[PDB]
């Protein structure tokens, strides 16, 4: 690593400056995650509710694939642990919801 | 903001 | 405010521990946003490419809503500006791919 | 990691 880059910063924490889930071709449900150890200490993760997406009869189509999106998202990591002033940078890949896509089939 | 939480439709809240 | 609550902490900035937007019948692009006050200084917003969604014929159908799923994401604001070692916790609300809705149509 | 960033997948890099 680089000895110039700053080993530790100070980060003032005093931030200033209908649901798609169900009605989605694509939908999804909510898994919620609570850490401690973590800040923001609660975040939620969406799961495809099914393999296909959703047709106008309300039937799922096969034929199409429910997929997530997802993201990196930056939280803090307590370090040494249960430190109420003391915090690692931390990643961590979170599935934001679903989106229907077509699916990859040669005509072979 | 001793609690930083995500609600189910990905906004922060201080808890 | 809560005088215990710290109004400072220190990070450590040393992180440890096909594509959809083409395929998606709400399908989308990519914006680049770059600010260097800001940490990380790159972020991509999403913008749903129709106001429809794709049917199988590849047309856009407009009787289903292409929109965005979004969340709020954590970052680093220098401050002072251009602090290389102390900054302030900040929220942005992204956009991270589009999803196809059913719309709200009121038979009346 | 002096400059850290989203690929437009968004997945983060030190740069």
């Amino acid at each position: 690593g680089d000895k110039n880059f700053p080993r530790t910063v100070m980060v003032n924490l005093n931030i200033h400056n209908s649901d798609y889930y169900d009605r989605s071709t694509s939908p999804w449900n909510l898994h919620r995650n609570e850490d401690p150890e973590r800040y923001p200490s609660v975040i939620w993760e969406a799961k495809c509710r099914h393999l296909g997406c959703i047709n106008a009869d309300g039937n799922v189509d096969y034929h199409m694939n429910s997929v997530p999106i997802q993201q990196e998202i930056l939280v803090l990591r307590r370090e040494p642990p249960h430190s109420p002033n003391s915090f690692r940078l931390e990643k961590i890949l979170v599935s934001v919801g679903c989106t229907c896509v077509t699916p990859i089939v040669h005509h072979v | 903001c001793w609690v930083l939480e995500y609600d189910m439709f990905g906004a922060l809240h201080c808890r």
